[PDB]
Order: structure tokens, then C-alpha cells, then sequence
């Protein structure tokens, strides 16, 4: 940058620019960092809830192949399909893209309505509620993970500011300072020296 | 210094264009040098020899070690030439004028040796008029056919 | 530029300023006063009870509070968006606009202090009690809850 | 010397003129001419014509020009956030008010002076060009209250309707702008 | 879709319409999963966490550009009956998402 | 001039004077009086004062002040994460030095000038004030490590009597130390 | 300022400087050394084999060279999380604040060149071989023995 | 005076000579002497000693000294971006740069005044450890984008070669510079 009066003015904008920045992130910061206290308390919810959710699926399955048939759970396995009825929905929170799981995941519609075993009917009906509580758990999760995401990024901007450019912009202030005193010291010493040159060339022809 | 030898090596009017004009005689160069080194001028001096520019140049040079204070008069010999030959002889004259930063640096010394009032950074107050009288030498006239074509060259000091 | 030699001085020797924006100016305000860098230095000594009416001080210190407040919202919410903001600062973000539409741009027009003072109160009453922090209660059961109804249907 | 805005004629000047036109180097840089810069120019003289406007030009004139005012300091705010987050976080309410800030600066303000049809300008031209610019940005923002994406506002065909009007002769000019008025309504009407 | 656990489970979740498997070694779980993603015609999977508790220091070098296929650590045989410790986990989250130990 | 510590007269001022008491504008916004920001402030007698106070006050006034000193130290090298993320979730030996830093910025710093008691203060009373902050932080500190937790603790009796003790005479101080300390031994065995 | 006219003009003239730095200052050092900016023109006459200790002016080498690193990689933990690391990120940043807390901050004591040698090598130590390579092989399983647990 | 460039002296003898070596204060504070800095300095003879190069040195020599200077020049570009950002924030590629321009200004551009060897540096020395650099370059550069890592590339054996390659005497350094071409060659041969 070239020192003249015109640039200090303009270094002295950015500086005041950078400032009010600054704090206009940390407010988005606070904002970001309220949502994100908010969910992860239901996330630790949600996966308490899975983890009551899979003792009834566990308690299901362990009685079914021991007390009733080792093998009939297996042929009952091989028999229902699977699910490819699985696209998932697009969301964006705070101005980025997270997929969100919409598992079509039908209940009646499949293989064996009411069927023969008295365990492996039951249990069949397990794993819905495990499956479905595990999809809740990996919805509220990931935009936990985006969400903090985002907190660590602004977090990275505000110190990348506040930690390079305002320094930065001070020191180059500071420089043009000192140059432009300087040349006005220069000219008014040779104004002086040279008044007093001619007032004593004068007093000499007087 | 390249640039301004590739321009004279290479610069030419395009009268098929313009469909008026068919000659195309090529520009007489006048080279004034303030203050050159001797590298520099080595390399003029060696580029004009091989384009075989020097039957219809004219050379003015003040070195770096001949005195200060002829670089004062330097500028107005070069283009009282250029004048001349354009506005009396109908030639193309391109000037170059190789260093303006050094015929400042001359006009500076001799202006503080004279104590006046100085301008913005010791440079005398007169130094626009100084140089309008320099630059404003150049140009088309009307009811003749030469030209005078300006180049200076001068180096930002700090860019 | 507030470093020349001038407003320095003058700085040193006077008791405040009251700064003309650009901004203001340019969105069609006048007269374009702009609180927030402007300051009274003896202004403490001149209000209150005896002089003006006693609510005068806490008043304009909320009103000073609020607009910050709401100036720094109202830049906020153009990277966020309404949608995302708590209601009360949504209730900021309405206080600030008719504050500069209605407090500062007063036109051409000769209001006494106690006309001002029923424009301020309209404006606080914009935000919920309980925020108005800097007020003490009496005052606010005294003056809180008059609702902009001179500004509209009156000039 | 060296476009210093502080020197002492540029100050003792300031302080006698009645109207003042800055000229800046980004714009001269960029070939975009004018290059009036304007943020740093003002004039003093815009109240005491009102009624000559009302009276030759049109009766609502002072207000559209009032409103240009206000949309362009509008933009110029938003810059100061633009230039730390990126154009591209912005609101789409936001994205708006750049883009006709864009569609202002290089549509009406910038000016040909070699164009031998937009080298001068009629007032009442200019008066149209604001009133459909400002029309348009009406009603794009009912628009964007509807929750139409930002993106395909600005693909409608009648923005080059928009981009070509100065370039229409004064007297063809009528015609052209009663057409650009009823295609700009239709431009969102018939979307519904 | 898919989960990487004890196959005595895995038939389960094949009643449950989803394909599963392991053999109780991290690497060839971390080997064959590869194959499984290049694979990916399935929206998310589960691994148990003693098999690798975090299953991105095995995907996320391939999990560049994509992001449909969701991972996340799921319960095992083992804990089923002794329970999980959700704070744990949570804590162990929370602290590198926030730089910070929060929340005593 | 605009209080910019770099000017001249400053830079001359701080080569010859031997303290700088750093009055802030910030603390008198907050309501903390007198506002000496403890942060900015320094002073060069202290190293050749201490045989006077080893004398004159107590023999381990300088470790008391040290001590004092490198808690308001740890407690301002803290603010932001509590900025960040609040104090109510912070840990414990956190939230310990954040509350015995409020304790010691509103019970020992402070002063009211206009009281008719606190106006002025020996050196006797501040070694007495500044011993039992001493003695609450060990015992609170202890406790926790022990497995208390901190809302029980903000909640203990003596922290309104440690808060009182800027009202109290001079005369009718020393007693009143002597049974608050007291007290401070007494609520410990309390906690374990 | 280091460009002021005053140590400007004074640092063409002597033979190096001992910069004192404001930030050792508010931690709580003593002597608040810093020694990145401070320099001694005339080392190399005096130390060396039969003058000092054999290894005395590749020790400082090599201290230097560590400490520069550990200035550095601290300033980017400063912006960045400090997550954002590897093994030897760690090493640094840990050499970098021993130093700063042992070495320099030494009180009021008078130490000898030996202790003050014992010293940093049981400050380098905390770094593994290899890393060491302004040092020779020699002395370093010469003097690699010792490590910081003496205080 | 101030280490500033704009002095008068400096700028009048700019105008003149054919070659600046720029010191800089940055280089000198972390010990890499002779601390030049190689971004603010140039020199304008470099291209009439082309032919004696070709002649006394090596045929190639200009086009290792361009690849050199080259690679310098990238490194300083995305050094910045690294600031910000660390370094496992870019790719395996800008990885390999960073790593090489370490190598490069830690093998090559120093030079110890007062070792025994060191201290003076033939041409034949300065080609061999160029061919060196540029060789585990090109190698390297193979290997990452056919799926090696950069830490095994970094763990190689040959690195400890080419660091110590300065310090080799002069009449002994062409065997030392066949066998590191070989052990160049076989670190990554073997390695696939």
C-alpha cells in the first residue's frame, strides 16, 4: 500500500469493518451453539430410548430360537424380503444439505401375515420397533454433527479474524502514520531553514 | 527496455486497413538515454545493430558517469531533431526517452542548489511546467505528413 | 474523519456532540440524528424531578439500550432469518424499525418534552415489560402499556 | 495529486459548490462509465426542484427517485456483510436487494457515451427505466414472500427487456415501455 | 441395508428385512465393509462398537463425495444384557464437536 | 486525546512514575466501583514494601496477596469458554474459580465511597478479608474433590457473612473475624 | 519498537542484544528472555571443545531450532482446534511450554554452565531421537540419559 | 534504517546494480542462515551465463535450477492457505509440495558458515543434491497418486540421505551422489 492520506482512511474503514464483524459472528456463534445444547439433549433422549427399545427385540429373539424352533426363524428369515424402500429425504440446517431417512418400511404389507410359530411372530414385530428407533437415533445424530460442524467453523473464522487480519491492519496503519509525520517534519524544517536564510541575506543588504 | 526494443522492432502502420496509403516506410528512431548504465546500453546499442535500425537512427547518450547536470538538455536536443526531421522532411520519428527518473533526479539538484521553494517531495515547483514543455513536443500537424511518436520510459520508484 | 485537528480540539474543549449520519440521511430521515455515537455530557445534571418529569434519566437510557440492541439484531438476522430468532428479539427487530420511523424522523414538526416523552413510552410498550430492565417498577406502572395512537391518527 | 481527496483544493472546493460529483478508480479501472462514485457525491440542490419535477416530468417523480436512494444505501449496507461471509450466505430476501442493486448499477446509472442512441437521455426515459426497475423489484419480493426460490427470478426473460431498454430510441421509447410494464405483470401473475 | 454385527443377531435383523453379518475381527469387517460401500445400495449401516468404535477411521477415506450411506456404532451381544453408557458416548462427542469438556 | 495509551505524553509518563492505575469505563458501566481494571494496572513498590507489611501487618500478607492475585489470574484466563458456552455447564473446580473469582471482585474489590462504613478501610481488615476468601476456597475446593457438588456450596450460610464483612466498624472487626473463621472450619467437617 | 531510531541505530554498532519480552513478563517469568529476537555475535570464539563442554554450540543449535517450531505450531493451535495435531504436534507444543516454564523462568538462583547444560538436555530428551538432527550421533548417546523428573 | 526498502539509499542504488540479494530479519530469527529471501530478490544476469552453465556444469542444468525455483514458488503460494486452514486440510498433492519445499529450504538453501565442509559449496555439489530433491519429487509424486500414503513417504530411510548430503566433502561426493541415485531409486522400486 502506498502511504498517503486517502489509504489511512481507507485502512482505518477495513479496521473498523473487521471489528464489527467480529462480534456479528460471535452472535451467530452464541445462536448456533443454543440450538445445539437443545439437541443434543434429545439425541441422549432418543438413544436412551433405542436402548430400552432393543431389550424388547433381545428378549424376543433369545426365548424364540432356544424355547421354540432353532431353524424355523432361520427358514421364517430367508423367507421375508428384504427392504430397498429405503430413500431418504434431503433437509438443509443452516444453509447446508444433511440427509434425512424416510425408510418407507411397510407393517402388513410383507410376507406372512399371521403365521405358524408363537415366538417368531412376535419377534418378527421386535425388530419393527428396533429398526425404528435406530432410524430416530441416526436422524438426530447427524445433524448434531453438522450442527457442530458449523459451531467449529465459525469458531475457526472469529479467531482467523481476530488473531491475523486486525493486527495485520493496525501495523500497516501505524506505518502510514509515522511516514506522513515524517514528511511534514521534513517540509517545515525547510521552510524554516530557508526563512531564516533569506532574513539573514536581507539584514545583510538591510 | 526489452519492451521498448520489441516495440521498435517490430511497430508498423496497416494501410491495407485502413485501404488509404500504401507506403509503409518505416520509422526513423531517435533514442535519447539519461543516465543509462552501461549493461543497458549494451544491450540497445546490440539489439538496434541486429535488427539493422542504426542507418536511420540518431543516439544521444549521457552515461551514467558523465556529468549530472547535462541531462538537462538531453530531452530538448533529442526532440528539437525529431521536430525537425517530422515537420520538414515527412519522416515517422518515434522517440524514446529512456529514463525520465534520472532528468528528475537533475532538475531537483539543480533547483535546491539554487534554494527556491521546493514541491511535494523536494522536487522543485515548476517541475509540471518543466516537463509539459518536454511531452507536448509531439504530434500530427495539419498540411504535413511526418509524426512524432512518443515513448518515455521512467520506474515507478517504491512500484 | 474524527482525528483531524479541529473535532479534536473542539472535542477537548466542549461537552459532547451530537453526530449527523450519512445513513439516515440517505433512507429518508430527518433530521438525520444518530443516537448511538451521540452524547450530552451534562445531561444528568439538567434532568430529573424539579427540572423535567421524573422518569426522564431511566427513559432514555432504555431507549438507548433497545436501539443498540435492536441495530445489532436487525444485521444479524440477514444471515440467519427471522424464522430462526427468539421472539423477543424478534419484538427488537420491530421496536428498532419504528423507533427510526417514528422517534427520529420527525419532520418539520415542534414537539414538546412532554409529547416525547408519550412517543418514547409508545415505543418501549413495543417490547415486553420485564425486559425494560433499566426502568424501576413504579414508573413503569405509571407510564407502560399506552399503545401509538397519537403518532398514526394524529400527526 | 495521486486522486488524494484531502488536499487543499479538493477541500476548499467541498465547502463553495452547491453539488459534487466523485469520480473513483475502481469503476474508471473496470471501463464502467460513468465511474461516478456514488457513495461520496451529494448535491444540494434536490428539494428546491421538486416542484419544476412535479410539474414537467412527471407528479410522482421525487418519490421514485427517493426510493432508489433508499435501495441503493440499502445494498451498500449489505455489502459490509457480503464482504466477510460471502455472497452466498446471504437470505434470499438479501440475494434480492444485491441483485437489483447489480441490475441498477448496470442497467440505468452506466452510460454509453460513443452509443449514438445512449449518449443522451431524456428525463422522462429515465423516469420510465426507474419505474419499471422499481415495479419489477416490487414484485418479485410478494414473490419471494411465496417461497419461490431466488434462482429462477433471475432467469425471467423480461430482465433483458429491462437490460435493453436504454438502449431504445426516444421516440420508439413509449411503446416500449406501456410493453415492458404489462410483461413484467404477467411475468409473476402468470406463474401464479 | 446393512450391519456389520454377530451373525446370531444378523438373522434377526434379516427378519427385520436387513442384511447382515461379521466374523468378530476388526479387520476383515473393516476389509469387507469396503467391498460393502462400493457396494452401496443401502442407506445406512450399524457396527457394533467393540468391533471398531468408530467406524469412520475405516469408511470415511471412501466416503469421500458421498454422504447417503449413514454409519453409526450400535449396541453388541455383550451389552444387551449389561446395558450402554449413553453419557459416555455423548461426552466423548460433545467434547471433540466442542473443543471443550462440558456439561458436569 | 482519545485515550490511546501510545501518544507522546503517555509514553513519556509511564518512564518515571512508579504505578498506573488503570481507571476503565467499562467497569463503571457494569456498576463496579471503584473502577480500577486489575488487569492493566501495575505497580514497582511492592518487592521494597514487604518488610513493612511482614512487620507492621501479618507475616504471610505477601503470600496472601500472591495467592489472591493468581486466582483473579486463573479466573480471567477462563472467559471464554464461559462466553462460549455459559457458566452453569461448566465442570467443577471451573465453576469453583468462577464463583470464588465473583466473590472476590464483589466483596474485596469493590468499595461504596458514599457508605458511611466501607468508605475507608484499614490494612488489617483486607489481610482479615482476604484470609477467609483464603480459607472458603481450601474448604470448598476439598469438599468437591470429596464429591459435594457446587449448588449446595453457593448455597452455604457464610457466603452472605464473607459478603458482609465490607460493612462492618473497625472496632467491632477483629472478633468478627475470629468467629467467622470459626464458622468457615465449622461448615467444613459438615462436608465430610 | 524495534525500529525506533534508538535500538535501530544501537544494533548496528554492538555485537548482539538480549531482547526482553512483555508477554514472559505477564506470565510470570523472571528473567522475561525471549530468545528468538536476542542474538550474540561473538559466540562461536568462546565456546566449544576445550573452552566449554564439547556439545555446547550444537545444543544450542538444535534448541533453537526445536523451540522456533513450537512458537509456530502453538500460533496455529491458536486459530485451528488444537485437535488438529499428530504424535509430534504434541511434542512441540509440550517442549515448547517445559522450556518456557523450566529453562527460561529460573528465579533469583545462580546456575552453573553444567546444570545449565543438564538442564537442556533433559528438556531435548522429551523429543525423540531423529528429530534431533542438527546434533550428532555421538553425544547424543552421550548425553541422552537424564530426563526432566530432576526438578 | 527501519529494515525499510523505501530509504532513499536503497532505492537510488535499485536503479543501478544488476542483482539484489534481499536479507530478511523473519529468516534470521529462527536460525536459516544466510537468511536471503528468496521472494524479494532477483537477478538479471542469470540468462548470459546460460552457455557457460551447459559447458562447465551440466547440460540440464537451467532446466533443474527453473523446476527448483518453481517449486519454491508454489510452496510460498499455498503456504498462505495453510495458515488458516492446517495442513490436513488440502490435499495428498499440496502435502507433497509442503513437505519437498521443506526439504529444499532445509538441505539446500542453508549453509553453515562455520562448519569445516560446509562452509564452501561447488557447483557440481549444488547440481548432484537439485538432481536428488527433483528425483524423490518426481518419485514420490508417482507413488502418492498410485496409493501410498504421505507418512510412509515421510518414514522413508533415503530422506536421512539426502538431509546429510551437504556435509559430504568434495572430493568424495559424486560416489556418495551415485549411491543415493540408487538408494532413491530401490526405496521406491521395492517399494512397488
Amino acid at each position: 500500500v502506498s502511504p498517503t492520506r486517502m489509504n489511512l482512511l481507507q485502512r482505518r474503514g477495513q479496521l473498523r469493518l473487521a471489528q464489527k464483524g467480529v462480534d456479528l459472528l460471535k452472535k451467530k456463534r452464541d445462536a448456533l451453539v443454543a440450538e445445539f445444547f437443545g439437541l443434543v439433549r434429545e439425541a441422549m433422549e432418543a438413544r436412551k430410548a433405542l436402548d430400552q427399545a432393543a431389550k424388547e427385540a433381545y428378549a424376543a429373539l433369545l426365548l424364540a430360537q432356544a424355547f421354540d424352533g432353532p431353524e424355523v426363524v432361520a427358514g421364517a428369515a430367508l423367507g421375508v424380503p428384504p427392504l430397498e424402500g429405503v430413500e431418504a429425504e434431503v433437509e438443509n440446517v443452516w444453509g447446508s444439505k444433511v440427509p434425512r431417512l424416510k425408510a418407507t418400511f411397510p407393517d402388513g404389507a410383507l410376507l406372512s401375515p399371521v403365521g405358524t410359530p408363537a415366538y417368531t411372530l412376535e419377534a418378527s414385530r421386535a425388530f419393527r420397533r428396533y429398526a425404528e428407533a435406530l432410524i430416530r437415533v441416526a436422524n438426530t445424530e447427524t445433524r448434531l454433527k453438522k450442527i457442530g460442524e458449523e459451531i467449529k467453523k465459525t469458531t475457526r473464522r472469529v479467531n482467523a479474524l481476530e488473531q491475523v487480519v486486525i493486527p495485520g491492519i493496525r501495523a500497516q496503519i501505524r506505518f502510514i502514520q509515522q511516514v506522513l509525520e515524517q514528511r511534514e517534519r521534513e517540509d517545515t524544517f525547510r521552510l524554516k531553514r530557508i526563512k531564516g536564510k533569506i532574513e539573514a541575506r536581507e539584514a545583510e543588504e538591510e | 527496455n526489452e519492451i521498448a526494443a520489441q516495440i521498435a522492432r517490430q511497430a508498423t502502420v496497416r494501410p491495407d486497413l485502413s485501404g488509404e496509403g500504401e507506403k509503409e516506410e518505416p520509422f526513423a528512431v531517435v533514442f535519447a538515454a539519461m543516465g543509462i548504465t552501461q549493461r543497458e546500453l549494451s544491450y540497445f546499442i546490440q539489439e538496434f545493430e541486429r535488427t539493422g535500425a542504426l542507418s536511420r537512427s540518431v543516439l544521444f547518450l549521457n552515461k551514467a558517469d558523465d556529468p549530472t547536470i547535462e541531462r538537462i538538455l538531453t530531452p530538448r536536443m533529442a526532440l528539437t531533431v525529431a521536430e525537425y526531421l517530422a515537420f520538414e522532411h515527412d519522416y515517422h520519428v518515434l522517440v524514446i526517452l529512456t529514463d525520465m527518473t534520472n532528468y528528475c533526479e537533475a532538475l531537483r539538484e539543480i533547483g535546491a542548489a539554487r534554494e527556491e521553494i521546493p514541491g511535494r517531495r523536494g522536487y522543485p515547483g515548476y517541475m509540471y511546467t518543466d516537463l509539459a514543455t518536454i511531452y507536448e513536443r509531439a504530434g500530427v500537424v495539419e498540411g504535413k505528413k511526418g509524426s512524432v511518436t512518443q515513448i518515455p520510459i521512467l520506474s515507478m520508484p517504491d512500484d | 474523519d474524527r482525528t483531524h485537528p479541529i473535532p479534536d480540539l473542539t472535542g477537548y474543549i466542549t461537552e459532547g456532540q451530537i453526530q449527523l449520519s450519512r445513513e439516515l440521511h440517505r433512507k429518508g430521515i430527518y433530521p438525520p440524528i444518530d443516537p448511538l455515537p451521540s452524547l450530552s455530557r451534562l445531561m444528568n445534571n439538567g434532568v430529573g424531578k424539579g427540572k423535567t418529569r421524573e422518569d426522564h434519566k431511566q427513559v432514555s437510557d432504555q431507549l438507548y439500550s433497545a436501539y443498540a440492541n435492536g441495530v445489532d439484531i436487525r444485521k444479524l438476522v440477514a444471515i440467519i432469518g427471522e424464522d430462526a430468532l427468539t421472539e423477543n428479539d424478534r419484538r427488537y427487530l420491530q421496536f428498532a424499525d419504528a423507533f427510526e420511523r417514528f422517534f427520529i424522523n420527525q419532520g418539520q414538526q415542534n414537539r414538546s418534552i412532554e409529547e416525547s416523552l408519550q412517543i418514547a413510552w409508545a415505543l418501549l410498550s413495543m417490547l415486553p415489560q420485564g425486559e425494560l430492565k433499566r426502568i424501576s417498577k413504579d414508573h413503569i406502572g405509571k407510564y407502560y402499556g399506552q399503545k401509538l395512537e397519537e403518532i398514526w391518527g394524529a400527526p | 495529486p495521486g486522486g488524494d481527496m484531502s488536499e487543499p483544493v479538493t477541500q476548499s472546493t467541498l465547502r463553495i459548490v452547491g453539488a459534487f460529483w466523485r469520480l473513483d478508480a475502481s469503476l474508471a479501472f473496470r471501463r464502467h462509465f460513468p465511474a461516478i462514485n456514488w457513495n461520496g457525491s451529494y448535491s444540494l440542490f434536490t428539494s428546491a426542484l421538486d416542484p419544476w419535477y412535479r410539474e414537467n416530468v412527471a407528479e410522482d417523480y421525487p418519490e421514485l427517485r427517493d426510493a432508489i436512494s433508499e435501495l441503493l444505501q440499502r445494498e451498500a449496507g449489505l455489502q459490509e456483510i457480503v464482504q466477510l461471509v460471502g455472497p452466498d450466505a446471504l437470505q434470499d430476501a438479501e440475494r434480492l436487494v444485491i441483485e437489483v442493486g447489480r441490475i441498477i448499477r448496470e442497467d440505468f446509472l452506466q452510460q454509453n457515451a460513443y452509443h449514438e442512441v445512449d449518449a443522451y437521455c431524456s428525463m422522462k426515459k429515465a423516469y420510465g427505466i426507474m419505474k419499471m426497475i422499481l415495479a419489477f423489484y416490487k414484485e418479485a419480493e410478494a414473490a419471494i414472500k411465496r417461497g419461490v426460490s431466488i434462482d429462477e427470478i433471475l432467469q425471467l426473460p423480461v430482465l433483458e427487456r429491462i437490460g435493453r431498454a436504454r438502449y431504445v430510441s426516444e421516440e420508439e421509447f413509449p411503446a416500449y415501455f406501456e410493453e415492458a410494464m404489462k410483461e413484467i405483470q404477467g411475468a409473476f401473475k402468470a406463474l401464479a | 441395508m446393512a450391519v456389520i454385527a454377530d451373525p446370531e443377531t444378523a438373522q434377526g435383523f434379516r427378519l427385520a428385512g436387513l442384511e447382515g453379518y461379521g466374523a468378530s475381527s476388526a479387520e476383515e469387517a473393516q476389509s469387507l465393509l469396503e467391498t460393502l460401500v462400493e457396494r452401496g445400495g443401502y442407506a445406512l449401516v450399524a457396527v457394533d462398537e467393540a468391533l471398531l468404535p468408530d467406524p469412520e477411521r475405516a469408511v470415511e477415506r471412501l466416503m469421500r463425495g458421498r454422504d447417503l450411506p449413514v454409519l453409526l456404532p450400535i449396541a453388541g451381544l455383550k451389552e444387551a444384557f449389561q446395558g450402554h453408557d449413553v453419557e459416555g458416548y455423548m461426552r466423548e462427542l460433545v467434547r471433540k464437536t466442542i473443543g471443550f469438556d462440558i456439561k458436569l
